[PDB]
Formats: C-alpha cells, structure tokens, sequence
C-alpha cells in the first residue's frame, strides 16, 4: 500500500500481477529522492555531441543529392583535425582504459531514457503511460511486466 | 478597348516566358552537357589513342591484380577506368620518351599517378585499392605485365574499345599478388 | 555426421567429393564460436581508409575531364601534408614500417572477404552459395572443392 | 480569335530562343 | 501559313544574335 514496501515483497511472497491499479501507478511514479535538491554532476564527457560536427555545407549536400559518381561523403576535415590532435597529446598517456567502460554505461542509459550524466530518475512511455527508471532502481521487472502483459488491455 | 492589351500582352508573357525557361534546361542538361561529353569522349581518341592501349590493358591485369577470382563489378570499373586513365593522361604529357619505346617508364610512372590519385579520391579501401597498389610498387611484381605475352597486345593496331578481359592473357599464379601474399604470410608466421 | 568431426578425417581417410549435402552445407556455415560472446578488438591501424583521402573538387573534375593536355591528375596537397608530418612528428618516434606485415596480412584478408581487424568468421559467395571463412580456419581446400567441382552443377 | 497569338508567339519562342543558344556556343567556342 | 513565320523569325535570329556577339569583341577588343 506504501511505494516503498512493495519492491520488498516482489521478491518473497507476491507477483506483478496482483498489484493494484493504485499501487502500479505508485510504483512508476519516482521515489522520495525526486524533488529533494542536489545540485552537483560531474564526470562532464559525454558520448551524445560530437566535437567534429559541423554545418550543413549546402554545395556538398547539393553535390552528394545529385548522386554524381563520387567517392567519399563527409568533410573529414574536422574529423582527421581530432584525430591529430588526439595523437599530440594522446601520448603523455595514450590508453586511457575508460573508452569502454565509459561507453557501454551510457549507452545502455540511451535506452533507458536517461541522459548520460544524468543521476536522477528518468521517464520512458511504455504502452500507455510513462515508468520513471533511473540508473540506479532500473524497475526492469516493471518493464517487462507493462510490455507483455500490457499489449492488448489498458493500466494506469 | 484596353482589355484587349491586357488579354493580348498576357498571353505573350505567359507564353514566351515559360517556353523560354524550359527550352533553357533542355539545352544546358539535354543538348550541351551531353554534347560537352561527347566530344571529351572523342579527345581520348584523336590523341592518347596509342596510350590507351597500353592504359586499359594494364587496367586489365590490375584489376585482376586487386580482385583476383571474385566477381567483379562491371559498373564500377566505369568509374575507376577513368581515374586510371587520367593517370595515364597526366603521365603521358609528361614523357618525351615513347611508350612502345620504354614501356616500364610509364608503369613506374602511371601507378604511381595512381597510387596517390586513388588516395586523394578514396576514402574507403573495402577493397583495398590503394593498399594493394603500394605493394605492386613496394615489390616490384609489375614488371609480369611487360612481358613476351603482354608486349603483343599493345604493339598490335587494336584500339582501346576493342580490348576487353579476354584479350589480355592471364598471368601465371607465381606472378599475381594473391599468391604474392600468401606466400608472404607463410614465411613471416 | 557433426560439423568438427569430418574436417579431422578430411586428412586422414574421406576426401571431400563423398560428403552429403547436408553436410556440405554444415561445413560452409560458421562454427560454435559464432554466436559467442566476444567484445574486443584491437590494433586499430587498418588499411582500408586513407586519411589522405578528400572531397570531390567539381572544378578539378570538371577540368580533368576535358583532357586539357594536363600534367597532374590529383591534388597533392593532403598527401604532401601527410608526408611532412611522418618526417616530423615520427622521426623522433623513429621509422616504423607496417608494410614488412600488417600489410601483407590484411590484403589476404581482403581476398577472402574479411575486413582488416575481423577476428570472426566471415563470408564470401563461391559459386551459388556462401561459405563462412575466417583468418584462422581459412578452409581452403573447400574452395578448391566448391570452385572446381561445381563449374556445371549444384550443390548446397 | 486568341488561339492564333498562342500560335504565333509561342513559335516565335521556339524558333528565337534555341538558335539563340546553338550560336552561343558555336560564336564561343567555334569562333572566338 | 505557319512556315513563314518559321522562315522569318529564324533569320531574325540567325543574323541578329552572330554579329551582335562579333561587334562586341570589335567593341571591347578593337575600341574600348
């Protein structure tokens, strides 16, 4: 009857499909630590912008559209400058060991709904309305219980 | 009445002003860029014709050089055909030696138009197009495409259009890039 | 009858002119390492791009192609960049070759249809069907089998 | 009637208007 | 009949549009 009590049973004694459409409601809204102020991220290297982006060339686009026999598509200016300047300073220490870690971590929070530097709990529509999940209380077990049995008929 | 001119110099506006915007496209798309590819087309003929056959058969082995027994793609040697022959065009004005008179001049000179030509144009190598013709230079195995068989065909009066892959005798296994590699492989493992 | 079995009797008894359809087919798919799990790759020094490469030029083009009794064909500029920077930035990291080798593996690679840093098992079409190669198990003499023998006829 | 001005003005646009551009080329880059 | 026009407005082209192309080389070339 309380959110905080529920996930404690889900394990010992009852299943997802006896909960109330109260209680399953409650369990997809966030927790307590939701709109309690902590006003600090860090680790500011994050895999979604590209520092080699650039601009839409529009006589390369224009070029590329008319499908003119060509050869190579991107500017591969920006892209070969990162990759040189990788390499000037690359070598003080080069294998830096994070460039996994770093990644799959953020990426499996893409398809959570998560930002990647985002340590605080994040909506995701499943069917008919939003699960709030976060890094931490990923609610897997919601999700695989509001996709499955959630196909046809209708929860809140 | 002055409806007259408004229904006589409309029509003429409307009329001679669309046609005259659309025979403009006709001309420049349908008439003169086929009709400026024509005669660049006829240029590798007037002159280079004596290059020619010497480019397209060398043409031959290196693509048999770079495939080796897997099909190739007969719409995209279209493509590569004439970068090729602008290597040969660009190393053929500079020679005042002839090509029949010293022919491994040209294929020191043309591949290597070619192994930088490719690399400038290229970005990606699936094929390795770039990667296989350095080591055509690095290793010297260009010199099977001068050979008894191979200087008959480019002595001979056929012109470039006629040589096809069947004309160009393949070479012997010892010779080809492929077996080159493997052979290569074996010894440093 | 098993996949592993009958290339351990390939040398010893049976050629390859015996074995079953079914059998053919098992042994130009892919092996039970397919399949497994396995996220790592390394020395990522591939041949297959060119950092010298660059855009269409479409007035360079334009003037090659009416043969304009030039000297030069290409542009020269990031190929002579890239030159420059070997001699400066690597003669202090002195001479490195990448061709006594790595080069010559990667092109037998390429003949086989297995890109530069594929560690897998990798496909190529011999004839009318696919056969599953890879660096270590190149099965070549099932190449030899499925090009010659099958000129004329079917198999699968 | 109005059918013989799109009849006279519009061969007058198809007849003008691409010799206009054949002599251009052959004024360019035939002659000069 | 439609042919004189395709007769007349043919060589209005065909004799306006090469001399007005070879007077402004006299011009710019041979005067100015």
């Amino acid at each position: 009857s309380v959110k905080d009590i529920k996930k404690l049973i889900e394990e010992g004694i009852l299943d997802y499909e006896d909960l109330t459409e109260n209680e399953l409601r409650k369990l997809a809204k966030p927790d307590d630590n939701f709109y309690e102020l902590s006003p600090y991220a860090s680790d500011e290297k994050d895999l979604s912008l590209n520092e080699t982006s650039g601009l839409t060339n529009e006589q390369l686009k224009n070029f590329l559209g008319q499908n003119g026999t060509y050869h190579m598509s991107y500017d591969s200016k920006s892209i070969d400058y990162a990759k040189q300047k990788k390499s000037e300073k690359k070598e003080d220490q080069q294998e830096d060991d994070d460039g996994f870690y770093d990644a799959y971590k953020q990426i499996k929070n893409s398809y959570d709904g998560i930002p990647n530097n985002f340590n605080h709990e994040a909506p995701q529509l499943i069917g008919n309305n939003y699960v709030f999940t976060s890094i931490y209380d990923t609610k897997e077990n919601l999700i695989k219980f509001l996709k499955k049995n959630s196909e046809y008929d209708l929860y809140d | 009445g002055y409806g007259d001119l408004a229904a006589t110099s409309a029509l003429t506006t409307v009329i001679k002003d669309p046609i005259s915007l659309t025979i403009k496209d006709i001309y420049e798309h349908g008439v003169k860029n086929p009709f400026t590819k024509i005669i660049h087309k006829l240029k590798k003929f007037i002159r280079y014709r004596k290059v020619l056959r010497w480019s397209r058969m060398w043409w031959v082995l290196l693509v048999r050089e770079i495939v080796g027994d897997n099909t190739i793609e007969k719409k995209t040697e279209k493509a590569l055909r004439e970068i090729w022959d602008q290597c040969t065009i660009a190393v053929y004005n500079n020679t005042l030696n002839a090509v029949e008179s010293k022919p491994l001049l040209f294929l020191h000179g043309i591949l290597n138009e070619c192994r930088n030509n490719f690399a400038t144009k290229l970005r990606q190598d699936p094929s390795l197009i770039v990667a296989k013709i350095d080591q055509i230079i690095k290793s010297q195995i260009y010199r099977f495409w001068v050979s008894e068989p191979y200087l008959k065909i480019g002595r001979s009066h056929t012109l470039y259009t006629h040589i096809t892959p069947d004309a160009v005798p393949q070479l012997p296994k010892e010779c080809t890039l492929k077996h080159l590699s493997s052979y290569m492989e074996e010894k440093l493992k």
